[PDB]
């Protein structure tokens, strides 16, 4: 149908234009790793291009789905990892973007304290505590669970409130930070003292990109989840809202190696 | 003072001792070191390139 | 690989990890070049903090600074001014008093105009710290500014005087925009100097925290 | 008065003028119309050198051919294993300003000099495992730019006080001072016999001096713009000269004249290493625009260009056999090139 | 000068523990790897136990493995060795030596003095009759090819002069030691080794140790003692 010709459009722009993006931004940030003193930031944004690299490259499953209007059945077994990594990746990229939001947020506010306080190691554990989260939070939807369908009336006691936990703590808090990040470092940087014309502009600029992509992207998707439980059934638009969180796969890079 | 008419001094007897050394000709140069680098070229690992055997890098 | 030719491969990654925590430690320290001309009070700003160049470091609110008194080289000034590439800020002392004194503010005007447009400087924060003013104020009771610049048309009060010398230095930078001159007056029992420098190289900071986000 | 000194100082430079274009019958490009030309030359990095936190303003070759010694603004000596890579020593400077940095030709101690103004000698055969000063060379008013070591207790120090030096190690004296030189000297080679060495000042001009005497013979100029960097011809009768002005000169001892220049239209950068090859065919320049190239020293043309840098390259060196080439930069990178 | 001297010896009694303390002065400890070597009474030198610069790498003796356990204090320049379960044939001078990456081999120049503990690369004839001012020649064998792809044959040569410590004499065949004189002299094939002396004084007499570095596994040789002739 019109929704399926649709579908399929966008998908492929993600593909064919967030994987040259993605992997020439990867081979930069690798670099800077092995560079002499990376910042926590670049440990951040390292794991950043991994989460969404993982996301391309479970896309091309989601291609033949759309390919030819809901085809290529599979048993659960490839299903539920298929919808395990790609979750993950969708997850993973939310708080390592919550992450990058706070260095941002602490490399401003607090400055001095910020350079000789910043290690490797630090940032590691940050992306560790988001890759711990976003698995562990995902495993624990698979095994309670064309596509995957409507379920049992009575499995669906379970399916939706833990759905709906799982975009509560991992989401909004995610989102909440962000923006409180977010908020005070664009306020600090238009009163700011002795701050350039055309560099205070672009930090103000990219920001606020950068949280208006984490939201609109992000958005849709978990927003379902919220409905699924005032409205007890399975959202019927949660296929184009995937898209939208697969546009960041694609975009976030862009915002980085640029 | 005398301090610039000692240096005037000086640079006069300097530039007397650049003008009395003997002078040979530039094509007589020329064949020295035309000769010296066809003598050692041979030699030259820049020059010809070494096989892998006897290369250390 | 041998028995000793293991043993020197494990020296080398001990060399290399003692290398990587002093460079650590080298990050962590803010650079400052100190660029007077002529001795305009280059011993009154170095006391207030705390044989060729003369390394200077004092430590301000957890924060080291390391102060380098490059002036005494007395040499070709482009081919080493290249080694300080990098440097966190510059600092710069001016006398007031040698107005009256090929004029010695004009010296000092030449010198900071090299380093200001200097291709290793395009993007440096300049601290210029006008000391001396204790005598300016007695020097311009008695001493015409008129004499330094021909083309003064103020009168012979100090708040106006010291704007326009102030103004004078500010003007000779044709990268305003990508480059912040600081400008402060330090007298002999003033005691706030090195709370500005701190707070001039919080700004330096605040540029290059943001630039490893990706941001500039 | 004094105008009558310079009157008969200009009539001299004119004789020495006369002089060398009496002398000059040839090009050396003529003469070398009959060569077989080289060609064209590939270099690859077959080793990497890594560790250097800042950059690299100095680097010395040993006589082994295998032991390399590094200087950078970090504050840190390091003596390089080049056919293994791995790092001999780490020798902590006082003064984190280096300019140039020397091995000794009987690999026992290494120099430095900067801003500091003082000529460190490092005892590298300690018996202990530290590597101590052994001694520390002052006297000089100007900034340390080049200093090489004409034996184990003989070492040449040129400086930025227009003045070159010859230190006493065991004294800590000078024995000679080489004066003559209006502009500040930053580079220095010593011929292959150790009785003579040029040394290239800012005054656009580049002078032969004896070690024995302490006199300057013959002054060569040419150059429009400051000598950045110079080294004697494998021979020893000849040397090259860098200068910030994108060419390279090439003069003689016997002839007192530039033969043959090397410079490009689409190359206007400066140079700071002009070390030459085992042979003397290949003259390889370090330059400012991220790029080593190669020159054929009888023809002027390129055969071959070194790429592979990040920064400006600021110092290059060729083995003791000629087996590979050395180049440092200001990325903190040291890369040996080899042919294939 | 350098100085290494040991304390912790005695009498033990079987199946106990002891432990000997190297006190090292007049170098830096913190960048020497040290050894143990042991030399059973009238008997010739094997290692016990190898101990990095950094301690992260640590080799053992076969016969030692498991039983001793080694340690250093870099702060304090002190080497430790702790013994456990120690047996019969664990008497022995226990020499504790300081190793170095130097001229690209790792010499054995210093040796301790030692202290007393009381509970495949062979050598020629243990007694050879020799003169002052002659030259004699001491040869030696190797089980396997000593020379290795870089070039480097491993070989040291040592000196225990009665009443003393053993002295490094040349290290990797081809190189004299510091403070020797150059009447020494080396050479092999990685296999056959033969060790020439210019001339003979009355400080040469003493029992001549080969030992190789090329693995870990630093095979003693039996001795070779230049006595004088009546």
């Amino acid at each position: 149908d019109w929704k399926s010709s649709l579908i399929l459009m966008a998908y492929i722009i993600i593909f064919l234009t967030g994987l040259p993006a993605n992997l020439l931004a990867l081979r930069a940030f690798v670099g800077r790793v092995r560079q002499p003193q990376p910042a926590p930031v670049h440990i951040l944004l390292l794991s950043l291009t991994l989460a969404d690299l993982l996301l391309l490259l479970l896309l091309p499953f989601k291609i033949i789905e759309a390919a030819s209007n809901f085809r290529w059945y599979l048993p659960k077994i490839v299903c539920a990892l298929t919808g395990f990594g790609f979750y993950s990746s969708i997850y993973c990229s939310t708080w390592l973007l919550a992450g990058i939001s706070i260095e941002r947020y602490l490399g401003v506010a607090f400055p001095v304290q910020y350079k000789l306080s910043r290690r490797p190691l630090y940032g590691v554990i940050a992306a560790l505590v988001a890759w711990v989260m976003s698995f562990g939070h995902c495993t624990i939807v698979i095994i309670v669970q064309t596509c995957y369908e409507n379920f049992t009336d009575e499995q669906l006691d379970v399916v939706l409130p833990v759905r709906l936990e799982l975009c509560l703590v991992l989401f909004f808090i995610p989102m909440a930070v962000t923006i409180f990040c977010y908020w005070r470092f664009v306020w600090i940087m238009l009163t700011q003292p002795h701050v350039g014309a055309q560099r205070r502009r672009r930090a103000v600029g990219l920001a606020v990109v950068t949280l208006l992509n984490f939201l609109v992207c992000f958005g849709p998707y978990n927003v379902s989840h919220l409905v699924g439980f005032y409205q007890r059934k399975s959202p019927w638009w949660r296929s184009i809202a995937v898209v939208f969180s697969s546009l960041n796969a694609s975009l976030d890079p862009l915002l980085f190696y640029f | 003072n005398t301090a610039s008419i000692a240096q005037a001094r000086k640079l006069v007897e300097q530039l007397k001792m650049e003008a009395n050394i003997d002078r040979i000709k530039v094509s007589k140069a020329a064949a020295d070191l035309m000769a010296y680098c066809e003598a050692h070229a041979k030699e030259d690992p820049l020059l010809t390139p070494v096989p892998a055997s006897e290369n250390p890098f | 690989l041998s028995a000793e030719d293991k043993a020197a491969v494990e020296r080398s990654k001990m060399i290399d990890r003692n290398l990587r925590e002093d460079g650590e430690k080298a990050a962590r320290e803010v650079k400052l070049l100190l660029l007077g001309a002529g001795e305009s009070g280059k011993s009154t700003i170095v006391k207030q903090m705390k044989t060729g160049i003369v390394e200077t470091h004092f430590t301000f609110k957890d924060l080291h600074f390391k102060m380098f008194d490059v002036g005494g080289q007395r040499s070709e000034r482009k081919k080493w001014i290249h080694c300080f590439e990098g440097v966190t800020a510059i600092i710069f002392c001016v006398a007031l008093s040698d107005y009256d004194l090929m004029n010695r503010m004009h010296e000092s005007m030449k010198l900071f105009d090299s380093i200001c447009n200097n291709k290793w400087f395009t993007d440096t924060s300049i601290i210029l710290f006008l000391n001396k003013k204790d005598l300016f104020e007695e020097k311009i009771k008695k001493s015409p500014l008129t004499i330094c610049y021909p083309e003064y048309a103020g009168s012979n009060t100090y708040e106006e005087a010291a704007a326009y010398i102030q103004c004078q230095f500010e003007d000779l930078n044709k990268r305003k925009d990508t480059k912040e001159i600081y400008t402060h007056f330090t007298c002999a029992t003033d005691t706030k100097n090195v709370q500005f420098v701190f707070d001039a190289v919080t700004d330096v900071i605040i540029k290059n925290n943001l630039k490893d986000c990706g941001l500039f | 008065e004094l105008d009558q000194l310079r009157q008969e100082a200009e009539q001299l430079k004119n004789q020495i003028r006369d002089a060398r274009k009496a002398c000059a019958d040839a090009t050396l490009s003529q003469i070398t119309n009959n060569i077989d030309p080289v060609g064209r030359i590939q270099m690859r990095t077959r080793r990497t050198l890594r560790g250097h936190l800042a950059k690299i303003y100095a680097m010395h070759w040993g006589t082994d051919s295998r032991l390399l010694v590094s200087a950078s603004q970090d504050g840190k000596l390091i003596i390089w294993d080049s056919y293994t890579t791995n790092k001999v020593h780490a020798i902590p400077l006082r003064s984190s300003w280096v300019m140039t940095c020397a091995y000794a030709p009987s690999g026992n101690y290494v120099a430095c000099g900067g801003l500091d103004n003082i000529c460190s000698i490092y005892n590298l055969k300690t018996r202990e495992g530290n590597v101590r000063v052994s001694r520390e060379l002052a006297g000089h008013t100007g900034y340390l730019s080049c200093c090489r070591f004409l034996d184990d207790n003989q070492i040449v120090t040129s400086s930025g006080d227009t003045t070159c030096a010859l230190w006493d190690i065991e004294t800590g004296q000078q024995t000679t001072t080489f004066t003559g030189h209006t502009g500040d000297v930053m580079s220095l080679s010593l011929a292959p016999d150790t009785r003579l060495f040029v040394s290239g000042a800012c005054d656009a001009s580049a002078k032969l001096w004896d070690v024995r005497e302490g006199m300057c013979r013959q002054t060569f100029t040419g150059h429009e713009s400051d000598i950045n960097a110079i080294c004697f011809f494998p021979n020893g009768n000849a040397f090259a000269t860098g200068s910030d002005d994108a060419t390279c000169r090439l003069f003689d001892l016997r002839a007192d004249q530039e033969l043959m220049t090397y410079s490009h239209d689409n190359i206007i950068c400066g140079i700071t290493s002009v070390s030459f090859s085992k042979s003397g065919r290949l003259l390889l320049a370090g330059y400012d625009d991220f790029n080593c190239n190669v020159w054929d020293a009888l023809k002027a043309d390129r055969a071959g260009v070194l790429a592979g840098h990040d920064n400006r390259v600021s110092c290059l060196g060729v083995t003791d056999d000629g087996m590979a080439v050395a180049t440092g930069s200001w990325d903190s990178f040291l890369k040996i090139w080899n042919g294939s | 000068d350098v100085q290494l001297v040991e304390s912790g010896g005695g009498l033990v009694q079987p199946g106990g523990s002891r432990k000997l303390s190297c006190s090292a002065s007049g170098f830096a400890f913190s960048s020497f790897g040290m050894h143990w070597v042991r030399q059973a009474p009238e008997k010739g030198l094997e290692w016990v136990a190898y101990i990095s610069s950094g301690s992260g790498t640590i080799y053992y003796a076969d016969t030692v493995k498991g039983r001793f356990t080694i340690s250093r204090d870099d702060p304090k320049n002190t080497l430790f060795l702790q013994m456990t379960s120690l047996r019969s044939e664990d008497t022995a001078m226990y020499y504790c030596v300081r190793s170095i990456y130097y001229y690209g081999s790792s010499p054995f120049d210093f040796w301790g003095q030692g202290t007393t503990l009381t509970v495949v690369m062979t050598q020629a004839t243990s007694s050879v009759p020799v003169t002052p001012g002659e030259s004699v020649s001491i040869s030696c064998r190797s089980s396997k090819s000593l020379l290795h792809s870089n070039g480097n044959t491993y070989l040291y040569w040592f000196l225990q002069r009665p009443g003393q410590s053993p002295q490094l004499l040349i290290y990797r065949m081809s190189n004299l030691a510091s403070g020797v004189p150059d009447r020494f002299s080396g050479s092999g094939s990685g296999t056959a080794f033969t060790l020439t002396i210019s001339r003979l004084e009355a400080e040469d007499v003493g029992v001549y140790y080969c030992m190789q570095h090329l693995e870990y596994p630093l095979t003693f040789g039996a001795g070779t003692k230049l006595e004088l002739k009546a």
